[PDB]
C-alpha cells in the first residue's frame, strides 16, 4: 500500500493504518485484510458499511480516533473484535443488527453516562465487554440477556451506585467481573447466582455494612480466593488475591466478609 | 498495556 503498512503472516493479513492523519478510510487496501488498525487518526464519524468490501476482516481498531458517531449501516458477518476505546462516544453504538459474529467489544474510556434498554440485542456471540472508565451510574434491566456466552465484563472505574439484581442471569460461562473503583454500596441478594466466578474485582467501593450486606458477606466467605486487587501494568496471573480489599465504608477498613450482622434483622426490643 | 491484554496475560 502506498500509506498503510501490510504485514503477511502465513494466511493472516494485518494492515497498519495507525497515526497517518487519516480523515477517511484509505481506498486501496488489500481485499484480503484480516485485521485493520486505524488507531490515532481523526475519524469523527465512521461508517461501518465502508468496510463491506473486506470479506475476511475479523478485527478492527478505531481507538483514539476522536470518534463521535459510528454509523451502523450494512453488515459485517465475520467481524469478531471491535475496539472503540478512548474516543468521544456519548452513547453506545447499537451494533446487534450489524455485527452478528462479534465476540469482543471494547468501549472503555468514552463518555458514556448510561446504556439504553436493549443496547446489546443481537450480539449473541459476545464473549467480552469492556466499559472501563466511562460515567455509568447504573445498567438497564436485561442488559446481558442477549449475551449468554459472556466470559469477561469490565465496569471498572465508572461511578456505579446500583446494579440490577438479575444482571448476571443465565451467564453460564462468566469468568471475570471487574467492578472496582465505582460508588457501589450494596449487592442484591442472589446477585452472583450459582455459577463459579474465578475472578472478581470489588475493591474501591463504599460498601454499606448493614443487614442487607449479609448476602455479600456470605458470598465473600465462600469465594475468598476468587477476589482480587487490580494492579496496572501487569498480567492478571501476577495479581494478588485479597478478600479483605472489599471494605465497609465509614469503618477504617473493616472487611465486608467479616461483617457480624449481630441483631439482624433489626427489630424492636 | 490494556485491561484486555492484562486479562489475557499479554502485557
Ligand atoms: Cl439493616
Amino acid at each position: 500500500h502506498p500509506i498503510c503498512e501490510v504485514s503477511k503472516v502465513a494466511s493472516h493479513l494485518e494492515v497498519n493504518c495507525d497515526k497517518r492523519q487519516l480523515t477517511a478510510l484509505p481506498p486501496d487496501l488489500p481485499k484480503d485484510t484480516t485485521i485493520l488498525h486505524l488507531s490515532e487518526n481523526l475519524l469523527y464519524t465512521f461508517s461501518l458499511a465502508t468496510l463491506m468490501p473486506y470479506t475476511r476482516l475479523t478485527q478492527l481498531n478505531l481507538d483514539r480516533c476522536e470518534l463521535t458517531k459510528l454509523q451502523v449501516d450494512g453488515t459485517l458477518p465475520v467481524l469478531g473484535t471491535l475496539d472503540l476505546s478512548h474516543n468521544q462516544l456519548q452513547s453506545l453504538p447499537l451494533l446487534g443488527q450489524t455485527l452478528p459474529a462479534l465476540t469482543v467489544l471494547d468501549v472503555s474510556f468514552n463518555r458514556l453516562t448510561s446504556l439504553p434498554l436493549g443496547a446489546l440485542r443481537g450480539l449473541g456471540e459476545l464473549q467480552e465487554l469492556y466499559l472501563k472508565g466511562n460515567e455509568l451510574k447504573t445498567l438497564p434491566p436485561g442488559l446481558l440477556t442477549p449475551t449468554p456466552k459472556l466470559e469477561k465484563l469490565s465496569l471498572a472505574n465508572n461511578q456505579l451506585t446500583e446494579l440490577p439484581a438479575g444482571l448476571l442471569n443465565g451467564l453460564e460461562n462468566l469468568d471475570t467481573l471487574l467492578l472496582q473503583e465505582n460508588s457501589l454500596y450494596t449487592i442484591p441478594k442472589g446477585f452472583f447466582g450459582s455459577h463459579l466466578l474465578p475472578f472478581a474485582f470489588l475493591h474501591g467501593n463504599p460498601w454499606l455494612c448493614n443487614c442487607e450486606i449479609l448476602y455479600f458477606r456470605r458470598w465473600l466467605q465462600d469465594n475468598a480466593e476468587n477476589v482480587y486487587v487490580w494492579k496496572q501494568g501487569v498480567d492478571v496471573k501476577a495479581m494478588t488475591s485479597n478478600v479483605a480489599s472489599v471494605q465497609c465504608d465509614n469503618s477504617d477498613k473493616f472487611p465486608v466478609y467479616k461483617y457480624p450482622g449481630k441483631g439482624c434483622p433489626l427489630v424492636p426490643r | 498495556c490494556t485491561e484486555r491484554m492484562a486479562l489475557h496475560n499479554l502485557c
